[PDB]
């Protein structure tokens, strides 16, 4: 369970599930939901964007630019090796932890419930290769196999 | 046989500042006060003790 | 922050010393903790993988009416000036296994 | 500091991250998996000689 | 049959350490009158075969060495010092102990060129914010320090009601660390009101919320997504 | 445990929570405010190695089934697993699924070499016990190497 308040929450969580949804603890979790709602999607915007009413505020901004795209290159999971169950990769400073598809579990996602039963293998990105030397129109290019 | 393993988690999280902006114990910087600036490592092993 | 109306001296509150009762602002409604923040200061030993004593002072406002609502308690609670966040959202983790 | 330092500006995002939220959705995930598996046998003989 | 009349042997020994091995047991099934009556050929396992290790074979950190020393920061003077991650620990390896960054005092070559804000008509904070000075005397808490409001011995309007903030709406102001997934810092001040009551109803029963400045706009329908 | 008294527990640690899950930076990092903070920042670094050097695992001689053994001073106690005992968990019998064999252990790493060309190295062994009878590689690196201080 994510959201909730604890009490509730935890009735529904220590529900065996031998039949299925709870209707009354899931309701009551459900309102509790309404009081303390957690993040379930989202749009992102850079953080630089936000640089915008300080002293030297353009220079800091572009600085932090320069800084995210370093940033990136250094720690990106694309560095990681994949996770098992096409489980995402994601880079916590310097050790990658595995985000589970639904139906897999365990620390890495080792293991599988009985329903996922599919075995296709989703094509994470690799690492972008260093920018080529300037063509001949000037522009530099940077490609990431994908594999 | 049972296992049950079992966490309720609500404080999501807390996250501390950086070094620079947080605020030590009073007692704490007291110790690293007295520390000896020397390797004195019966000191410092006191430290890391409490 | 002296005469705040907060202790902004860890230990010895000298800030709040001998200061006027016209000095000391009304500078926040309120100032609970959250409920275990304390905590969140302690050193911890990696090795016997016990918390140990308190290194960080964890409830230094800065003159702050730094409010969070949590849903989960359901009141009002007065963060620290530093802490970076500190949020209230619950997740419940649950493993069963019978034999 | 005003001079690019990139240490000093990564602290920025190991504290703050990189992106924030233009927009999104918030409530609650409910996820379950039970599993039950049993097994039983039986064994009657009798034999009159 | 009643097939625990043929113990199994123990477990084999794991066929791997680190990658999802096989191990077994099968029954000490002696042929005898009791198996060939009681048709525990028909309904008994007689060997019975299970995961073991599945955990994922551990990836141990390696890190580069440290670059050189940063040019002395003349505003700080800490020049830094950095080195990268050759590849990260996963699947349970060894951490990256050591520090991944180093700082050192330094005497800087060179001086300080930052500015004062000095944001010119608009309230300047104790904390340096600039506020927009309908704010100043706002009956509210827009610098936090109260500044604001520290002298103001009338004070504007404060709505009729200490309305409650939205559920959580503090969460919708954390940074979000997109390489990790996971939320970070507090980034934007929901709390921050701009001196107006805009006001949602989650429902006609509730008391209304009271929608900060740094949200446009917020939706209380319920979705089973 | 009954389905109510889980739930008011769960109440319960609404307002009394214990710190559950921690990402840690190490404790030197904040000396500071103080005279020679610089220094002792680095005295504090060393102190912080001598002591997981004092109280490093690898002193202990292993413990059967899967025992941690842990330094306690001067002295190792085996934290047996469960229903296991004894000096060494030599006896009862390990409940639940095991993977078997006896899974290896770290040697203490050897003195660093005085980072000679500035690079200082030193090894372990995995000896402590040497992997047997199909249980796990000891994890980790075998040796480590560091700029000199
Ligand atoms: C937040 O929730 C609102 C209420 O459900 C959404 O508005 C609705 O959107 C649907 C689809 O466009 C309309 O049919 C409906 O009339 C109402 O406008 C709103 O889109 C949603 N916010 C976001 C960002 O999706």
């Amino acid at each position: 369970i994510r959201g909730g308040r604890s009490e509730y929450g935890a009735a529904l969580a220590w529900e065996k599930g031998s039949s299925g949804l709870e209707e009354k603890t899931f309701s009551e979790w459900l309102e509790s939901v309404k009081e303390n709602p957690a993040v379930i999607d989202f749009e992102l915007a850079p953080i630089v964007d936000l640089v915008r009413n300080i002293p030297c505020a353009v220079t800091k901004r572009n600085n932090l630019r320069k800084a995210l795209q370093e940033y990136a290159a250094k720690f990106d999971p694309c560095q990681c090796a994949p996770c098992p169950n096409n489980g995402r990769p994601t880079l916590s400073g310097t050790e990658c932890l595995c985000v589970c598809q639904s139906g897999t579990y365990g620390e890495n996602c080792e293991k599988q419930s009985p329903d996922y039963k599919s075995n296709a293998v989703d094509g994470q990105w690799g690492c972008w290769s260093s920018w080529s030397t300037c063509d001949a129109t000037y522009k530099r290019s940077r490609t990431r196999e994908c594999n | 046989q049972l296992l049950v393993v079992e966490n309720t988690v609500e404080v999501a999280q807390f996250i501390n500042n950086n070094p620079e902006f947080l605020q030590l114990a009073e007692p704490f910087w007291k110790e690293l006060s007295h520390l000896p600036s020397l390797y004195d490592y019966s000191a410092y092993r006191r430290l890391i003790d409490q | 922050l002296v005469c705040n109306g907060d202790s902004d001296c860890d230990e010895d509150s000298a800030d709040e010393d001998r200061c006027e009762d016209s000095e000391r602002r009304p500078s926040c409604d309120i100032d609970k903790p959250p409920p275990n923040i304390e905590l969140t200061g302690n050193g911890y030993n990696e090795l016997t993988g016990q918390f140990r004593n308190r290194v960080i002072n964890t409830k230094s406002f800065g003159g702050q009416c730094r409010k969070v609502f949590s849903g989960d308690g359901k009141d009002f609670y007065r963060l620290s000036g530093n802490v970076l966040s500190y949020t209230f959202q619950v997740k419940i983790n649950n493993d069963f296994n019978y034999e | 500091p005003l001079e690019y330092n990139s240490a000093l500006y990564s602290r920025i995002f190991d504290d703050f991250g990189t992106h924030y939220f233009t927009s999104g959705s918030l409530g609650g995930v409910y996820d379950l998996l039970y599993q039950f598996s049993s097994e039983e046998l039986k064994n009657s003989g009798l034999t009159e000689e | 049959c009643f097939c625990d009349h043929y113990a199994w042997t123990q477990w084999t020994s794991c066929s791997k350490t680190c990658n999802s091995g096989t191990q077994s047991r099968h029954r000490q099934i002696v042929v005898d009158k009791y198996y060939q009556e009681n048709f525990c050929e028909q309904i008994c396992s007689k060997q019975e075969t299970r995961e073991c290790n599945w955990q994922r074979c551990p990836i141990n950190c390696l890190l580069g060495d440290f670059g050189p020393w940063s040019d002395c920061d003349p505003c700080i003077e800490k020049q830094s010092k950095v080195r990268s991650v050759l590849r990260p620990s996963q699947f349970g390896g060894q951490p990256c102990t050591a520090p991944l960054v180093a700082f050192q005092p330094c005497i800087p070559s060179k001086l300080c060129k930052i500015e004062e804000a000095d944001c010119k008509n608009k309230f300047r904070c104790d904390s340096g914010r600039c506020i927009a000075r309908k704010l100043e005397c706002n009956g509210e808490n827009d610098c936090g320090d109260n500044s604001d409001e520290r002298d103001c011995g009338r004070t504007k309007a404060v709505c009729t009601r200490k309305y409650n903030p939205i559920p959580s709406v503090q969460l919708m102001g954390n940074g979000f660390h997109f390489l990790a997934g996971e939320p970070r810092g507090e980034v934007l001040d929901n709390s921050f009101t701009g001196g107006i009551c805009k006001t949602v109803k989650s429902s006609r029963t509730s008391n209304p919320y009271r929608v900060p400045a740094n949200l446009e706009n917020v939706g209380f329908e319920v979705q089973t997504a | 445990g009954n389905k109510r008294r889980y739930s008011a527990w769960a109440e319960s640690v609404t307002n009394l929570p214990q710190v559950i899950k921690q990402k840690l930076t190490p404790l030197y990092e904040l000396v500071k405010e103080v005279p020679c903070a610089s220094v002792k920042k680095l005295y504090l670094k060393w102190a912080l190695e001598e002591y997981l050097d004092e109280f490093d695992p690898c002193h202990c001689r292993p413990c059967q089934n899967g025992g941690l053994a842990t330094v306690e001073g001067t002295h190792c106690l085996c934290h047996c697993k469960p229903y296991t005992f004894g000096a060494a968990c030599e006896q009862g019998v390990l409940v639940g699924n095991q993977a078997g064999g006896v899974d290896g252990g770290w040697s203490c790493w050897s003195s660093w070499s005085p980072c000679v060309q500035g690079k200082k190295t030193r090894s372990r062994e995995c000896n402590n016990p040497p992997p047997s009878g199909g249980g796990r590689s000891c994890v980790g690196e075998t040796t480590e190497s560091t700029q000199c201080e």
